[PDB]
């Protein structure tokens, strides 16, 4: 979990990111409203915000 | 530990020294190899095969 | 730099990666113009009627 | 603002971040397999319920 | 020099070389023709796919 404790099933929004040999990745895929597509660095945030 | 001399596609030279854990699969190495080259996932410089 | 790439980090811009330079003389009569795109950068320019 | 600009220059000069191929988060280190980056982040309305 | 952490350590600047016990390659722009074929027939002799 986000502390480092066990991420039980109810630890939905409570976990770290996911590591690889040389790299890490956060696992939730952020999607613009309706688009089913994905944002860029130079993309403003409101397009996704819940 | 692993010790290295390398010279880059432009031609500039570089040495390297890095640790190796016993259970390094080649994939684990082939994950570092990108960083070791500067062959970052963001910018390829070489393509490898075994 | 222009940073219409929406950065406030205008290092991602045309000027960072290419630059231009003009020249003309004041006591002999010579004139020249030059441009410079840095490594990793190719450039091309297109017209609207100019 | 410029003295912040250098801090980012360090980031650019040191590490690799990306908004990955399908809007997840992917991040790479310029040098390492073993590199000590770990993140946990929370939202104002993360967790609690009525 | 040490340590040689997996956060790989590097040095740069070896400037020239004359003759070395070095890497291996089969591809290039230029050619040696007859001897190359003779070298390749050697591969037939050795049966060298590798």
């Amino acid at each position: 979990d986000t502390d480092g404790n066990a991420a039980n099933g109810a630890d939905y929004d409570n976990v770290y990111f996911e590591k690889n040999g040389n790299t890490v990745y956060g696992n939730v895929s952020q999607v613009i409203k309706g688009s089913n597509a994905y944002a860029t660095d130079s993309t403003k945030l409101s397009e996704v915000m819940a | 530990t692993l010790y290295v001399q390398g010279t880059k596609p432009d031609g500039t030279s570089f040495k390297s020294a890095v640790l190796v854990k016993p259970e390094d699969t080649l994939e684990d190495v082939m994950e570092n190899i990108g960083a070791l080259y500067g062959n970052t996932p963001n910018n390829k410089v070489v393509e490898v095969s075994m | 730099n222009t940073d219409d790439n929406d950065n406030k980090n205008s290092n991602d811009d045309v000027d960072d990666h290419i630059n231009a330079s003009f020249s003309y003389d004041a006591k002999t009569g010579d004139g020249l113009f030059q441009i410079n795109a840095k490594s990793g950068f190719k450039v091309a320019i297109e017209d609207k009627g100019t | 603002y410029t003295q912040i600009q250098q801090l980012m220059k360090d980031s650019q000069a040191t590490v690799d971040v990306s908004m990955d191929y399908k809007g997840r988060i992917s991040v790479t280190d310029k040098l390492s397999s073993g590199t000590n980056i770990e993140i946990s982040l929370s939202d104002s309305q993360s967790g609690q319920f009525p | 020099a040490p340590p040689f952490t997996t956060t790989s350590t590097v040095q740069n600047g070896p400037n020239f070389s004359f003759s070395a016990n070095n890497s291996l390659t089969i591809d290039e722009p230029n050619v040696d023709i007859i001897k190359d074929l003779d070298s390749m027939i050697d591969a037939v002799l050795k049966g060298n796919m590798r």
